[PDB]
Order: structure tokens, then C-alpha cells, then sequence
């Protein structure tokens, strides 16, 4: 019988992606529970073709395994009586917009299926370490003041993260406890500033309103040039301190 | 003379503790 937490997540992903039964995974060699430094055992990578009505562009969808209790035997996560969460109670997801270069390949260019970028696996491992080392889990609406380009590029204006509920995956119960899917969203400095000083959910709601800022499913585009407040200056009206 | 076919070797995006495989390589 398979590891019960891992199996629940795989089963959930099978329902959501019935036509991708065997995705690529980034797999760790020395597992964290054997003394490795990378807390995620696996990161699945899926292609999502998009959805016109919901303003979802084609993108790569990443899902981590290891922040929740994959195994049930305390090899990583101690089980406390009366705790309902599986491990830290969540896994990380990330939605990454295909670049213009990538988009010109898969429709005309020929032989073999295009490989997803693997750099987001480092990003999720690093966020995973941050959560293990501080002991704080992530909640919807949270921000992470990462302060560096998510892809390690010198050019991307996306240096920080907000946390949203994954629109496809949502939250599930498993044999080892509940697992929320916490979708990481790359944001501009001003977006981070306002999520921090005002509110994260309200900033995510702004981002969802247009395709240019992520559409309904909050896809991160590393080449995004303008923040939501630059594109739609009306959103600034919600940010004023009220006196009183 | 100094040539090098020698070629070792970090596996996924700079992380030597990671490899790229298919899900079914990891499970039934």
C-alpha cells in the first residue's frame, strides 16, 4: 500500500489532469528524511492549455510534495493528537506563463513535447526551507518579502510573493490530514507593499481582474512590465489611510 | 594540453540533489 498522503495528492491531481497521467517530476536524490537539505521530495509539472472565458493563459503548473505529511510515519512530520492538518497542512503550487518564445514552438515547431522550465523547483524548495526553518505555515492572503527575482534573473520585476488558494486544486482531506494548496504569485514591489500595509487578498483580487496581471487563476508572468496600480490607477483609492 | 570531456555534473537548475524523471519512475 502506497504512502497515503502522497497517494491522496496524486489521486487529486489525476482527477484534475486526467489527460496527463504521467507528468514530469523534479525528484530529490537524498530525501529530506534521510538528511538532505531539500524538504520537497517531488515537484510535479503540468501543462495547462488555458481557458478563454476565465482569462487563463497557457502556462506551466507546479505542485510540491513534502510540506504535508506524505507518509504518516513521522519520518518528517511529528503527529500530534488533536491536530487536523497533514504536516504543515499545505503544499505549494505555482503557475508560470509561457514566454513568447515558448508559445511559438508548441503549435508549429515539430518533434518532441516542449519541456517545462525547472527553475521553479528551486524556488519551491527554498520557500519550503523557509517554512520548515521558521515554523510558520502559509495562509491565503499572506505575503512573502522574498526580495529577489523568482527566477534569479537580473531583469524580472517579480521579486516577492503573495499566497492565494489554488483555483483548481483548492483544499482537500487526506488519510494523513487536511492539505490546502497554497499558490504562490509573483508580485511587484508596490503590490507587495500594499498587500503588507493594506491587505493581501484585496491585492490578489485586483490582480485577478485582468489577463495582463494574471487573470482569474493568478498566473505569474516573469516578463510583466507594469504593476496593477500602474495599469489601473483606480485601485490606488483603496490604499488611503483614513483619519478619523 | 588540458582538454576535458570530464563532465561532473549538477542535475536540475543548479541543484545537484535533484533529477528530472517521470512520475511513474517514482511510483507504480
Amino acid at each position: 500500500k502506497p504512502p497515503p498522503g502522497l497517494k491522496a495528492i496524486i489521486d487529486h491531481l489525476g482527477q484534475v489532469y486526467p489527460n496527463q497521467p504521467n507528468p514530469l517530476q523534479v525528484t530529490t536524490l537524498l530525501k529530506y528524511w534521510l538528511g538532505g537539505q531539500d524538504p520537497l521530495d517531488y515537484i510535479s509539472m503540468y501543462n495547462y492549455p488555458g481557458d478563454v472565458d476565465r482569462n487563463v493563459p497557457p502556462h506551466w503548473h507546479y505542485i510540491s510534495f513534502g510540506l504535508s505529511d506524505l507518509h504518516g510515519d513521522e519520518r518528517v512530520h511529528l503527529r500530534e493528537e488533536g491536530v487536523t492538518r497533514s504536516g504543515m497542512g499545505f503544499e505549494l503550487t505555482f503557475r508560470l506563463a509561457k514566454t513568447e518564445i515558448e508559445l511559438k514552438q508548441q503549435i508549429e515547431n515539430p518533434e518532441k513535447p516542449q519541456r517545462p522550465p525547472t527553475w521553479p523547483a528551486n524556488l519551491l524548495q527554498a520557500i519550503g526551507r523557509y517554512c520548515f526553518q521558521t515554523g510558520n505555515g502559509l495562509c491565503f492572503g499572506d505575503n512573502i518579502p522574498w526580495r529577489k527575482s523568482l527566477d534569479g534573473s537580473t531583469t524580472s520585476k517579480l521579486q516577492n510573493l503573495l499566497v492565494a488558494q489554488d483555483p483548481q486544486l483548492g483544499c482537500i482531506d487526506t488519510p494523513t490530514g487536511t492539505v490546502d494548496f497554497c499558490q504562490i504569485v509573483g508580485v511587484f514591489d508596490d503590490e507587495l507593499e500594499q498587500a503588507s500595509r493594506w491587505n493581501g487578498r484585496g491585492v490578489l483580487n485586483f490582480l485577478r481582474q485582468d489577463m495582463q496581471t494574471g487573470g482569474d487563476w493568478l498566473v505569474t508572468n516573469m516578463d510583466r512590465q507594469m504593476s496593477v496600480f500602474e495599469l489601473f490607477p483606480e485601485t490606488l483609492l483603496n490604499l488611503q489611510d483614513d483619519l478619523e | 594540453a588540458a582538454p576535458v570531456i570530464n563532465s561532473h555534473t549538477c542535475f536540475v537548475s543548479g541543484n545537484s540533489n535533484m533529477i528530472l524523471n517521470h512520475m511513474n519512475d517514482n511510483f507504480a
